[PDB]
């Protein structure tokens, strides 16, 4: 492969970021090309040959080539620059793409907002009961969701969108659902969903 | 007679990027052999025609374009390539019938201080059309306020010059580029290989 | 402009064959070559093979070899990738890209490594589970009396396959405070989706609130009203 480091490179806004790709027989005096992939979109070329830029690429992007290794440089950091960046070359085997580095910028830490919804009457009439915990407007994204039943921890059926998807606001959101039999909901007086974001642990409880 | 391809390749000086220099070669016979023999050329990339059949082919006109660019930018001089040089300074059509040849010129085109004689078109309002040259020296109206002839905030010179130092890296080291454009109009074939 | 257009997202049963098409526009189809690159979810890009539109000549990567055939149609400026006997690991986003081909002095064709332009990307989900209908269950106005400003109204789209499902509230009227959270792939292999809207507590009595859920893969549109509990 081609060594693109790290899996994550993080940089403050207004700062200059450097992403490194290194290989021995892949470079072999051959060309190295870099691409930009925004979240959920196809890659777009930024620099070709490590020193030449395609049109529609801002001047802040720049590149260098140093024998086995080369780099991608963003002198000025902007929220738009947030993406995953890749390196490519040709080797003895067919063309090689580097693993990629994710670029992160400092931004506003946000408070998680949690909403718990008790199982529906129609669902209970159906005989299938599901209780839902909803998490929105939280940054940074990392979060741990715990469902407690009568102050007793439950891992029976906890299915959560552990992957937090960034909203258009650039603050991440997540969903968690606990599925239980209808009798268990009535048998246990109190159900609660507790989420720990940073040190902030926010519990919300719903009950029959 | 003999086609003066070698004069283009062995010209003592070469044109700047801001204005490519073109000579039309017509009504002569050329050996493409001399070009393929020489080991001097770093880049010999042919688009739209196989180099082997070139001598057999007969062309109405053959245009030779000469300029000097930094070595990495040589990749920009190719069909359908997006870059500052390709989009603005010198452009090659998507359908191109010709070859791009380039060699390092650090021996002749570089000084310790640097040669600022060769320049590129840094800013232009619109991308240049294929096979077109613009030498305009109007200051770039980057700002909403017009430049009014003054270099200023949001106002920028049309051109900027490479600084060519022999110590500078190969990408920044000068490379001399000859573009051969082969023209077959519905016209008599003026240029042919003897073979 | 130069545009590469790719086929719509595909859901295929295991062991079936996927065919993904890349349209070409804004350039001479014959003069460039098309590469296909796959991205497994949250993974690095991998170049499976290249098609030369003029020649028709093909080359493939060894890892993907034995399953991928890349073809071309000169007329429609469209390139096709076909993969067969899909494994579960195959589920990924597949991209088409454009590379110039150049000619060496000896006359043999070579590919420029630069991938100038990319297709939008066609997603291939390989799943054992077959298509299932969406069940929309009301997430009632839960007046916990916390505040008069905020109310929580929702719908649970449950046990549906395949994705996507589109959720709108009050026929597109309600676009403020409406959060449609990402779906969850269950151990069932089925999908679960919940959409909420925040409205004034004064509004529940004054205005109705209906969630309009559409599941075109199953041809099912469920308009469920969310009445206070
Ligand atoms: C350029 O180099 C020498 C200069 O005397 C000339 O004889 C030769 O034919 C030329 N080579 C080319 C045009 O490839």
């Amino acid at each position: 492969v081609m060594t693109q480091s790290p899996g994550t490179l993080s940089l403050s806004p207004g700062e200059r970021a450097t992403l490194s790709c290194r290989a021995s027989q892949s470079v072999s005096s051959n060309y190295l090309a870099w691409y930009q992939q925004k979240a959920g979109q196809a890659p777009r070329l930024l620099i070709y040959g490590a020193s030449s830029r395609a049109t529609d690429i801002p001047d802040r992007f720049s590149g260098s080539g140093s024998g086995t290794d080369f780099t991608l440089t963003i002198s000025r950091l902007e929220p738009e620059d947030f993406a995953m960046y890749y390196c490519q070359q040709y080797g003895g085997s067919p063309r090689t793409f580097g693993q990629g580095t994710k670029l992160e910028i400092k931004r506003t830490v946000a408070a998680p907002s949690v909403f718990i919804f008790p199982p529906s009457d129609e669902q209970l009439k159906s005989g299938t009961a599901s209780v839902v915990c909803l998490l929105n407007n939280f940054y940074p994204r990392e979060a741990k969701v715990q469902w407690k039943v009568d102050n007793a921890l439950q891992s029976g059926n906890s299915q959560e969108s552990v992957t937090e998807q960034d909203s258009k606001d650039s603050t991440y959101s997540l969903s968690s659902t606990l599925t239980l039999s209808k009798a268990d909901y009535e048998k246990h007086k109190v159900y609660a969903c507790e989420v720990t974001h940073q040190g902030l642990s926010s519990p919300v409880t719903k009950s029959f | 007679n003999l086609c003066p391809f070698g004069e283009v390749f062995n010209a003592t000086r070469f044109a700047s990027v801001y204005a490519w220099n073109r000579k039309r070669i017509s009504n002569c016979v050329a050996d493409y052999s001399v070009l393929y023999n020489s080991a001097s050329f770093s880049t010999f990339k042919c688009y739209g025609v196989s180099p082997t059949k070139l001598n057999d082919l007969c062309f109405t006109n053959v245009y030779a374009d000469s300029f000097v660019i930094r070595g990495d930018e040589v990749r920009q001089i190719a069909p359908g390539q997006t870059g500052k040089i390709a989009d603005y300074n010198y452009k090659l059509p998507d359908d191109f019938t010709g070859c791009v040849i380039a060699w390092n010129s650090n021996n002749l085109d570089s000084k310790v201080g640097g040669n600022y004689n060769y320049l590129y078109r840094l800013f232009r309002k619109s991308n240049l059309k294929p096979f077109e040259r613009d030498i305009s020296t109007e200051i770039y109206q980057a700002g909403s306020t017009p430049c009014n002839g003054v270099e200023g905030f949001n106002c920028y010179f049309p051109l900027q010059s490479y600084g060519f130092q022999p110590t500078n890296g190969v990408g920044y080291q000068p490379y001399r580029v000859v573009v051969l454009s082969f023209e077959l109009l519905h016209a008599p074939a003026t240029v042919c290989g003897p073979k | 402009q130069v545009q590469l257009v790719q086929s719509g997202a595909e859901v295929k049963k295991p062991g079936a064959s996927v065919k993904v098409s890349c349209k070409a526009s804004g350039y001479t189809f014959t003069r460039y070559a098309m590469h296909w690159v796959r991205q497994a979810p949250g993974q690095s890009l991998e170049c499976m093979g290249w098609i030369n539109a003029g020649n028709g000549n093909t080359k493939y990567s060894k890892n993907f070899q034995g399953r991928v055939t890349i073809t071309r149609d000169t007329s429609a400026n469209t390139v096709y990738m076909e993969l067969s006997s899909l494994r579960s690991e195959d589920t990924a986003v597949y991209y088409c890209a454009r590379d110039l081909y150049y000619y060496d002095s000896s006359g043999y064709q070579h590919i420029n490594y630069q991938l100038d332009y990319w297709g939008q990307g066609t997603l291939v989900t390989v799943s054992s589970a077959s298509t299932k209908g969406p069940s929309v269950f009301p997430l009632a106005p839960s007046s916990k009396s916390t505040s008069g400003g905020t109310a929580a109204l929702g719908c649970l789209v449950k046990d549906y396959f395949p994705e996507p499902v589109t959720v709108s509230w009050n026929s597109g009227a309600l676009t403020s405070g409406v959060h449609t959270f990402p779906a969850v792939l269950q151990s069932s292999g089925l999908y679960s989706l919940s959409s909420v809207v925040t409205v004034p507590s004064s509004s529940l009595g004054t205005q109705t609130y209906i969630c309009n859920v559409n599941h075109k893969p199953s041809n099912t549109k469920v308009d469920k009203r969310v009445e206070p509990k």
